[PDB]
């Protein structure tokens, strides 16, 4: 999947 | 042998004269502080930001043992440090934030922003954008340290939830705003990695080139390394490139998925299934199951997973990854007004 971040 | 009164002035110092050894000398002048002082509970604030795991967890203890403002700052710190483990659940760390009553403006606001870190992480976007408003950062006003790290904190989540809108220009300015007000390598790597994200459906080089920005400050970190990885896998794989960046020798469903997409894409669906079938075993948060589904739709060619996609999607409060199981609805010739509908409404 895509990578999140915060 | 005393403390500046904002904590900014020793962190710019380290890294303007000393940046290659900012952990090792940040690690030993945090743990040597008295744990009464702002300075320490700015060392708190400044440990968390950066993934310092170490330091910030015996400051947390210390803390904890033995004043009344470091205390609070120790107590809801380890109840973002145990929820961010499954330690507790989400349940859990509200209800012991509320048994807390805390007093401080800084960790009323670090209580909303560890639960809106948890949303993230989890794939459980609906609440954030609420949330995120009840944060009022100009209360803070004895801790300018906290108070500015903790606006390129909002900066970067207020960047995600505009991405999970789809309002891609505003998360943009966002992670950009971020950027401008920072110099903790943890909050670049999230603008980058967001600004980069933004751009995936329509500007394939502008989004490589972010990845890759991202990819250059990460270098000596292996798990911004890898995040940067994972983004340039998804990249190439939402515009079928060949595709440089798969982990193959891994089982998270991250990465399992690419594996999945790219053989989907290169025309080996044995291979996909074989993938897709180890996946159907593992538990997915709703945002990883409406991609799981969007893969299984494109392998089968089964409108039905494409509209259960797009129900985890709605689930999730996911407006951008959406995009993906509506635009193989249009190619199978959906009705443009359904679609338009299905867009329409909500998950309640
Ligand atoms: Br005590
Ligand atoms: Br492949
Ligand atoms: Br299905």
């Amino acid at each position: 999947g895509m990578p999140r971040g915060a | 042998d005393k403390t500046f009164n904002e904590f900014s002035s020793i962190v710019n110092i380290v890294k303007s004269q000393y940046p290659d050894r900012e952990y090792e000398l940040m690690k030993d002048y945090c743990l040597n502080l008295d744990v009464k002082t702002k300075a320490a509970r700015s060392a708190l604030e400044y440990a968390d930001a950066n993934m310092f795991f170490e330091i910030e967890d015996v400051l947390i203890d210390s803390m904890i043992s033995c004043n009344m403002k470091s205390k609070e700052y120790g107590k809801v710190y380890k109840i973002h440090r145990e929820l961010s483990n499954s330690v507790i659940t989400e349940f859990e760390a509200v209800k012991r934030l509320g048994k807390l009553n805390i007093k401080t403006p800084e960790m009323n606001s670090f209580s909303r922003l560890l639960l809106l870190y948890h949303y993230l992480s989890t794939g459980n976007f609906s609440p954030m954008a609420q949330l995120i408003k009840q944060i009022d950062l100009s209360e803070i006003s004895e801790n300018m340290y906290i108070r500015n790290t903790y606006q390129t904190r909002v900066h970067v989540l207020m960047s995600n939830i505009k991405l999970n809108e789809n309002s891609l220009e505003e998360c943009r300015e966002y992670s950009k705003k971020a950027l401008e007000s920072t110099n903790i390598l943890r909050f670049q790597v999230f603008s980058y990695l967001t600004i980069g994200n933004s751009l995936l459906f329509s500007n394939y080089e502008l989004a490589q080139e972010n990845f890759l920005k991202g990819l250059s400050i990460s270098v000596q970190n292996e798990n911004y390394n890898m995040i940067f990885q994972q983004a340039l896998c998804f990249l190439n794989n939402v515009w079928r490139k060949e595709n440089k960046w798969i982990n193959f020798e891994s089982d998270s469903i991250m990465d399992l998925q690419e594996q999945a997409h790219c053989f989907i894409n290169f025309n080996e669906n044995s291979k996909a299934k074989e993938v897709l079938d180890k996946l159907d075993l593992l538990v997915h948060n709703d945002n990883e199951l409406a991609m799981h589904y969007y893969l299984k739709g494109r392998l089968e060619q089964n409108k039905a997973c494409f509209y259960s996609s797009i129900e985890y999607f709605k689930k999730s409060n996911d407006k951008f990854l959406i995009r993906l199981p509506l635009l193989e609805l249009q190619k199978m010739g959906e009705n443009q007004k359904l679609l338009e509908l299905l867009l329409l409404l909500e998950h309640h």
